[PDB]
RNA sequence: UAACAGCCGAGGUUGUGAAUUGCUUUCAAAAAUUUUGAAAAGCAAUUCACAAUAAGGAUUAUUCCGUUGUGAAAACAUUCAAGGCGGGGCAACUCGCCUU
């Protein structure tokens, strides 16, 4: 009658958006240890 | 704004002197902070405001009079985000230092202060920005390796193998590029949403495609914002004026607009405004208020090619240069420019190209063209096609050509003033246009008789359409495309709606057509699926002689509550209901212990 | 008014390490069954850093799929052509125009 996210799409596109944030960080996060190991600045153990 | 103060500060109310606002039988009072501020909204309740601390996020906007217009909007601490961003934001601001520098100090002060989520939560990315540079540009100097460049062709090879572009881009920048603009702080811009513009209703294309056969590809809508859009409509109200006056409310139409000449100069005055209205119509013709109107609202206004206008605005603005450097190309390309880069700094370089490749000084155009708003996100019905096609029937005097248009309207016309016979032509082209004797005589035209002249359909009559079998029904169903209603939920009852008749009529017609006769639909927010239903339906009963035609067919026949319940009353099916649902009512009798969930009456014993 | 879809934010939860201190037990010693002590474990509290955040499956593009609908094909819908008249930035990419 009123009307409050009344869909199941909605919720999945919610749960897709969440998951899409999480895995563009977990990228970025790639990516930067890729940099610093090809410049050689992580410690040894971490590199490892 | 230049300002966007937005500033959070707490101030404590010093006295309300009454301002003599006596409304609803109860005089209101001011605000008067030590500062000098006043609450612009008045106070009714002096309880909540005596000598309290309130706190309020304010914006002061320098107007053209010369003086601050604060103002004011309750906030809430620690429960509102905006209220909690801004706080953060003036307490890593007034302490002149970077973000990681205020939460150490605050760490500093006192150890058991918890940081994420409590201390600084939300605040913009340029100060995460700027503190991430500030690191790395001193870092830069004592480590040697941060200003190599084997080491940031090999990292840059990594990470873009693949693509000889972007490495042979990137090539050219520094580690601190990298590190802020490339991996930590690249934010992908928003995808694409031009895949969901409707599709133009006039204009097709066929082609063969890789499956042997041959189908039609649609055409784009012509985006509102468009020139020739905004002309088309322009024109479309233009024509469409008819004029009436105040003492007798005769037709003066036709009178005061009946040359070529009077259009043409109604025509060229709105092309210098953005919006016309009453007072400058009225005003066009030397009217006045008191004596004429244009048959519309009088106090309404209506767009007038508002683009055109803006664009000429600024190429005034920017000066240096003649009245000669606007034209239709250059108006074109300059929302072409706006438009197609929807990107700040891209279209900084977009102004700066069109600024140079133009022999005009880069000076104010630039400074004009970077404020210009972003265009309102709206498609037109047809496309650009179909208005270039239409727009030289449209337009009188001057801009009346026969040479523009094209070779399938030109030969149409001629045969419509021939009198010859076309099986494209029927007796109510010759009835609505028997006055197009002349070809000279196709100015002034409106929307419905040049879209039949340059395609060849009248308006949209629709294809009524009749299903001879479950066959068409089960077609359709399988052809249905998921979330085109309002809701999921009507569509799902449409759907199984369908189903359901899929099914009975596979049973109790067995496989033979014209098995139904009527179909009624009831109903019981959900108002809306009564016409789409009734449009669905009526593709099975529809009767083909002509005796049942139209947008729905007579067969359908919508019910009401009034009809059911007298029916139900006076056919005796509510005493079926009530006997029918009894033992559920002597059971809850019997378990309750009472007998007052069934009453004895002795009107039906 | 709403559908659909996209780019991002801050929590919270479980888990690892760490700083401080707790409750219970046992090793574990002294003292008057009881008090105190070294150690270990179990369970936590406050704070910080990090991992995971639907089970899982790809990939190395600055890419993703995993809570929607149909229905037996474990198959799909939610991407879907060819060129040309071109513009936009250091380009990738994107936006206007035309014929099958």
């Amino acid at each position: 009658g009123k009307g409050n996210s009344v869909s199941q799409t909605a919720e999945r596109t919610k749960y897709r958006s969440v998951r899409r944030l999480r895995e563009r960080f977990l990228l970025r996060r790639e990516r930067l240890h890729r940099v610093l190991y090809i410049l050689n600045f992580l410690p040894e153990h971490y590199a490892s | 704004e230049e300002e966007k103060d937005k500033t959070f500060v707490r101030l404590k109310v010093d006295r309300i002197v009454d301002s003599g606002e006596n409304v609803k039988g109860k005089i209101l009072y001011d605000v008067y902070f030590e500062n000098g501020w006043k609450y612009d909204k008045q106070v009714v309740k002096t309880e909540d405001w005596v000598d309290r601390t309130k706190e309020f996020i304010v914006s002061e906007s320098i107007l053209k009079n010369g003086e601050t217009k604060r103002t004011f909007k309750a906030v809430d601490s620690e429960k509102d985000w905006i209220a909690i961003k801004t706080k953060t934001e003036q307490e890593i601001e007034h302490s002149h230092k970077t973000v990681g520098t205020y939460i150490y100090e605050t760490l500093l002060q006192n150890p058991k202060q918890k940081i994420k989520g409590k201390l600084v939560r939300t605040i913009e990315r340029k100060f995460y920005k700027e503190e991430l540079r500030q690191i790395l540009e001193k870092q830069k100097e004592f480590h040697q390796e941060l200003q190599s460049d084997d080491l940031y062709n090999d990292c840059i090879r990594e990470l873009y193998r693949n693509n000889e572009v972007h490495q042979l881009t990137l090539r050219k920048k520094d580690f601190v590029h990298l590190f802020m603009e490339d991996i930590i702080f690249y934010q992908r811009p928003l995808r694409s949403q031009k895949s969901s513009v409707s599709n133009c209703t006039l204009e097709f294309r066929k082609y063969k495609g890789e499956n042997g056969a041959e189908h039609t590809q649609y055409l784009k809508a012509i985006p509102k914002s468009n020139p020739y859009y905004q002309e088309f409509r322009l024109w479309q109200w233009i024509f469409n004026l008819n004029l009436y006056t105040k003492d007798n409310d005769e037709n003066v139409t036709k009178v005061f607009l009946n040359t070529t000449q009077d259009f043409e100069n109604l025509f060229e005055f709105l092309n210098t405004r953005k919006e016309v209205d009453q007072k400058a119509l009225l005003k066009h013709f030397k009217l006045n208020e008191k004596t004429h109107r244009w048959n519309f609202v009088e106090d309404k206004k209506y767009p007038c090619n508002e683009t055109k206008t803006m664009i000429s605005s600024r190429l005034d603005k920017v000066e240096n240069i003649s009245d000669d450097f606007l034209t239709r190309d250059i108006e074109q390309k300059i929302w072409h420019i706006i438009y197609s880069v929807n990107d700040k700094v891209e279209y900084e370089k977009a102004l700066k190209s069109f600024a140079r490749k133009h022999h005009l000084d880069e000076s104010s155009f630039f400074e004009a063209f970077r404020k210009f708003p972003p265009f309102k996100s709206e498609y037109g019905s047809f496309s650009e096609k179909a208005i270039k096609k239409l727009l030289p029937l449209m337009r009188l005097g001057k801009y009346w050509n026969y040479a523009e248009i094209d070779k399938y309207s030109r030969e149409r016309i001629q045969k419509i003033i021939t009198g010859e016979y076309d099986e494209n032509i029927k007796d109510k082209v010759r009835e609505k246009s028997v006055h197009l004797t002349i070809e000279n005589d196709f100015q002034g035209l409106q929307l419905w008789l040049a879209q039949y002249i340059v395609y060849g359909r009248h308006s949209e009559a629709s294809m009524i359409g009749k299903w001879n079998s479950a066959n068409d029904l089960e077609v359709f169903l399988k052809d249905f495309k998921q979330h085109s209603l309002r809701n999921p939920i009507v569509e799902q009852v449409i759907t199984e709606t369908l189903r359901v008749v899929k099914d009975i009529w596979l049973k109790y017609g067995n496989g033979t057509k014209d098995f139904f006769n009527e179909i009624h639909i009831e109903l019981g927010d959900t108002r809306y699926i009564s016409k789409y239903i009734s449009g669905i339906l009526s593709n099975i009963v529809r009767v083909e002689d002509g005796s049942d035609e139209g947008v729905n067919s007579k067969n359908i026949v919508p019910g009401n509550g009034k009809i059911t319940t007298q029916l139900k009353q006076d056919w005796g099916l509510n005493d079926v209901w009530n006997d029918l649902i009894l033992p559920r009512f002597e059971r809850m009798n019997q378990l309750t212990n009472s007998k007052d969930f069934t009453a004895w009456n002795e009107n039906h014993q």
